[PDB]
RNA sequence: GGGAGACUGGAAUUCCUGGUGUAGCGGUGGAAUGCGCAGAUAUCAGGAGGAACACCGGUGGCGAAGGCGGGUCUCUGGGCAGUAACUGACGCUGAGGAGCGAAAGCGUGGGGAGCGAACAGGAUUAGAUACCCUGGUAGUCCACGCCGUAAACGGUGGGUACUAGGUGUGGGUUUCCUUCCUUGGGAUCCGUGCCGUAGCUAACGCAUUAAGUACCCCGCCUGGGGAGUACGGCCGCAAGG
């Protein structure tokens, strides 16, 4: 649910927060989370890999099942639903009939008490993981495989959904988020349902505060920037810059996908903004 | 049971209409 | 609705004798009740507009019934508000 | 290619007509249409342009060697018969006569009225 | 406590003696709640007017039961949850 | 105006079921006739129209074949 | 087709996937912007999603007025006829007040197939900010709150008793030619159409569902503009009433 902050004072009026009717812990599992320390935005060398990006909350990291092979045919019960700050989704934990504790994204519309099929063979059941090759066309699905046995890389974040289109030869044309199609071979994993949690873009922060606990610095622009540290920089007054916008390196806008890679002869159509 | 009548009173209700939607910002501001 | 069985039970209960029917008390009790059911009903049930019309129509009627009972004598009428734990 | 008995699909709107001769599991052979025939604009509605795109088809149809063939008719009546009849001297011979036009059960919403 | 009457559509890979048995494991459920009254008809193997779920033939399996509107739903909820059925409706035998 | 043969205290039952009886009150098209036509009375036309419906939504009749 | 909730049914448009397939397809009184030769239209199979329910269906039914029709299940309001067991004048009206109230419009959040204000182009005209053609954002849909207005018209307030007929139609009870099947015929109560006398009306027309002869209560009008406007006040986030 979404919970909107009554006006007392200026720097919180039309502040939002989501209020979590989702949750029913606020522990996780001793034996399976594992430390992390902030990078804070540096490399090896010790410069700034990405501007304005530091600071921020101590976080500890939960490990998280992105394979589901090992274990098959085997079914499984959802004990809690938990928060989880290093991703956008809430997570799961379930406990196998063998005993095993594990992991994973939530999907959208499960709730405690519920029974998860990860087999082959498994029903359609949202939560479920079974190849591509068993699954009927036109289902939704989420957390794809890129190539088999890679994990789970596709379509994690929040209110996101791929649509699996029909079947030909080895491959399955599966529509992206943002409307590309692509191809896969069809030994790969997938899981079917929706994440959880759609109602992120509403929330309205209001108060620099709620930004910088996150680790976001300020931006400054380029207008006001001196002219030797920034191109558009100088001008008595303020000023466009004189130029056609830059990035702060030199190289304009426009083309940015590097040409001949080996997915660009056999991948099919580009995205398109605004139709 | 004729027509004029009425096209008269749309005529005066249309001119109304059309004075308060042009004159609308000087009356906000004037009373606000 | 009200069927035979809580019907004859309801009379047999609240009447003067055990052959009036048309009697005030009567009248009350069963309207009473048909408003107690049929305003469980509307819990449930949000937008039955045309329940609550009858809604108001039995209440405008209970309301002039009472009303009657109250002119012609006092002493049935405050048995009534006590027997039936209402307010007015 | 070699197929005995075909089928034969006629349409014919208010300003155009197309017809196409199809194997009875739904692949084509061969089709014609008045564009093709040789008519720009408005003379592409008149029904001797839809006898010429039968014609036409079925000599196509007859050099891949059909003999009968099965004729399914739509749309709102401006050459049906006039199709027909070139259809028949054209050399081949129907079966059977069908009317298929999608009728539908109150969906959607036609386009405004014109003035 | 209300007459009903209960119509199922069964697949045709089904074998014909195997179905009655079935029915009586569904109808049991009713029969062990309200203590319900029921009568049992098939005659099927008739094609259909249209192709349904990539099937051409069916069997038609009428049924009457008296019991009550929640064991009803119950049957049709348990019912439509299997795989070997096609279609069910259900009605009051009486005016309403 | 012909004569409502349902009226009778002979008429037979209107029900889903009888299939020929469905049959001979739709057109070869698959459509209803108009009571203009049947000359029934509104009540067993109403329940006519009822019966040949579900039954063509029961799957006994075609959509118009 | 009185209302609400849940489940579910097929046709059709669009889109997408996969075969057949060759250069056109769409459009108007006539033509052009548009989509294609990177594979269109057409045709067959499969899938996704949204809105509305032809034939029954009508000057027919229901609701106080707005309005109401794909099927099944659950809850629920009102009316009509008969017997007449019961209460025993408990009836009508209703200033202010409260409730319901077509479509458009506003706030928060979803959904978006088709249609389509605003806006682009194409065409006609001396000028087209329009009628015509190709596109298309709000909106039309759902949940929770708002504003309360229409030729919201039968341009005819509510209740009651009386005043020649005729002919269709919906619902319920009764009796006789009697097959007793039967728009065969007759009596009675309620609803809904058309033609007609006495009567009324300036005339058009109304005529047992009165604009007739009668009684009770409420609202409204006193020449056309100025004006349903100004000031004041109430309501509303805003449009505004
Ligand atoms: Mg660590
Ligand atoms: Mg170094
Ligand atoms: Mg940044
Ligand atoms: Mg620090
Ligand atoms: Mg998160
Ligand atoms: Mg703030
Ligand atoms: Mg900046
Ligand atoms: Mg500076
Ligand atoms: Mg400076
Ligand atoms: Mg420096
Ligand atoms: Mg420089
Ligand atoms: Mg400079
Ligand atoms: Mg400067
Ligand atoms: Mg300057
Ligand atoms: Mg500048
Ligand atoms: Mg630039
Ligand atoms: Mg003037
Ligand atoms: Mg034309
Ligand atoms: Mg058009
Ligand atoms: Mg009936
Ligand atoms: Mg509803
Ligand atoms: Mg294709
Ligand atoms: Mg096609
Ligand atoms: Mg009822
Ligand atoms: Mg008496
Ligand atoms: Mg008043
Ligand atoms: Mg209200
Ligand atoms: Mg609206
Ligand atoms: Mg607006
Ligand atoms: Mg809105
Ligand atoms: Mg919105
Ligand atoms: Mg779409
Ligand atoms: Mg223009
Ligand atoms: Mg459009
Ligand atoms: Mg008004
Ligand atoms: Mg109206
Ligand atoms: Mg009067
Ligand atoms: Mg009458
Ligand atoms: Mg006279
Ligand atoms: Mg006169
Ligand atoms: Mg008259
Ligand atoms: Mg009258
Ligand atoms: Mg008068
Ligand atoms: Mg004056
Ligand atoms: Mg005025
Ligand atoms: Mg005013
Ligand atoms: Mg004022
Ligand atoms: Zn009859």
């Amino acid at each position: 649910g979404i919970r909107k902050y009554k006006p007392t004072t200026p720097g919180r009026r039309g502040a939002s927060v989501s209020d979590f009717a989702e949750i029913t812990r606020s522990t996780p599992e001793k034996s399976l989370v594992r430390p992390l320390h902030g990078k804070g935005g540096r490399n090896a060398h010790g410069r700034i890999t990405t501007r304005h990006k530091g600071g921020g909350h101590k976080r500890a990291y939960r490990v998280i099942d992105f394979r589901r092979h090992d274990k098959d045919g085997v079914n499984a019960k959802v004990a809690h639903i938990e928060y989880d700050p290093n991703r956008t989704a809430n997570i799961a934990l379930l406990h196998y009939l063998d005993g095993e504790k594990r992991y994973i994204i939530a999907p959208q519309g499960l709730k405690q008490g519920d029974v998860i099929e990860s087999g082959a063979n498994a029903d359609i059941k949202p939560g479920n993981n079974l190849p591509l090759r068993n699954i009927p066309a036109g289902t939704v699905i989420h957390a794809v495989e890129l190539r088999p046995g890679g994990g789970a890389k596709l379509a994690r974040s929040a209110g996101v959904s791929i649509q699996l289109l029909g079947k030909e030869g080895t491959y399955a044309a599966l529509r992206m988020p943002s409307g590309e199609i692509r191809r896969v071979d069809v030994r790969c994993r997938a899981t079917v349902g929706e994440v959880g949690n759609a109602e992120q873009s509403n929330i309205n922060w209001g108060k620099a505060g709620r930004m910088r606990w996150k680790g976001k610095r300020p931006t400054v622009r380029g207008v006001v920037m001196n002219p030797v540290d920034h191109p558009h920089g100088g001008g008595e007054g303020k000023t466009s810059g004189g130029r056609h916008p830059v990035s702060p390196w030199g190289k304009p806008e426009g083309r940015t996908r590097k040409p001949n890679k080996p997915s660009d002869k056999l991948i099919v159509r580009r995205r398109r903004t605004g139709k | 049971g004729s027509v004029i009548k009425k096209r008269r009173k749309r005529m005066s209700k249309k001119k109304h209409r059309k004075l308060l939607r042009r004159t609308r910002v000087q009356r906000r501001k004037l009373g606000k | 609705a009200l069927t035979a069985e809580q019907k004859k039970e309801i009379l047999g209960q609240y009447g003067l004798h055990d052959t009036d029917t048309g009697s005030p008390e009567a009248q009350v009790a069963l309207l009473t009740k048909r408003i107690q059911d049929l305003t469980e009903h509307l819990k449930v049930h949000k937008h039955d507009h045309h329940s609550r019309r009858g809604l108001l129509l039995l209440v405008g009627r209970r309301r002039r019934l009472l009303k009657y009972v109250a002119q012609v004598d006092v002493a049935r009428y405050r048995s009534l508000i006590e027997r039936l734990g209402l307010r007015r | 290619k070699n197929v005995p008995h075909g089928a034969a699909h006629i349409k014919s709107t208010f300003n155009n007509t197309i017809v196409s001769i199809t194997d009875p599991q739904g692949n084509v052979i061969a089709w014609a249409s008045s564009g093709h025939v040789g008519f720009k604009g408005s003379r592409k509605s008149t029904p001797f342009a839809a006898q010429l795109a039968a014609e036409n088809a079925a000599r196509k149809a007859q050099e891949h060697g059909v003999k009968k063939v099965d004729v399914f008719v739509k749309g709102p009546g401006s050459g049906r018969e006039t199709a027909i009849r070139s259809l028949q001297a054209a050399g081949l011979e129907v079966g059977t006569i069908s009317d298929v036009t999608p009728q539908p059960h109150n969906g959607c919403r036609p386009p405004k009225r014109r003035r | 406590m209300r007459p009903y009457e209960i119509m199922v559509i069964l697949d045709p890979t089904l074998d014909e003696r195997t179905v009655a048995p079935s029915l009586e494991t569904f109808l049991n459920v009713i029969r062990k709640d309200g203590g319900t009254v029921d009568k049992v008809d098939i005659w099927g193997r008739r094609r259909l007017a249209y192709e349904i779920a990539k099937h051409a033939e069916g069997i038609y399996a009428v049924i009457d039961v008296k019991a009550e509107p929640a064991t009803v739903s119950e049957l049709d909820r348990q019912l439509n949850l299997n795989e070997s059925v096609l279609r069910t409706k259900v009605l009051r035998t009486d005016k309403h | 105006t012909r004569k409502c043969v349902f009226c009778s205290k002979k008429g037979q039952t209107i029900d889903y079921k009888d299939t020929a009886l469905l049959r001979t009150y739709i057109s070869e098209r698959g459509k209803i006739r108009a009571r203009r036509v049947t000359g029934n009375c509104v009540q067993h036309q109403r329940d006519i129209a009822v019966a040949v419906k579900n039954a063509r939504e029961v799957a006994l009749l075609p959509f118009g074949s």
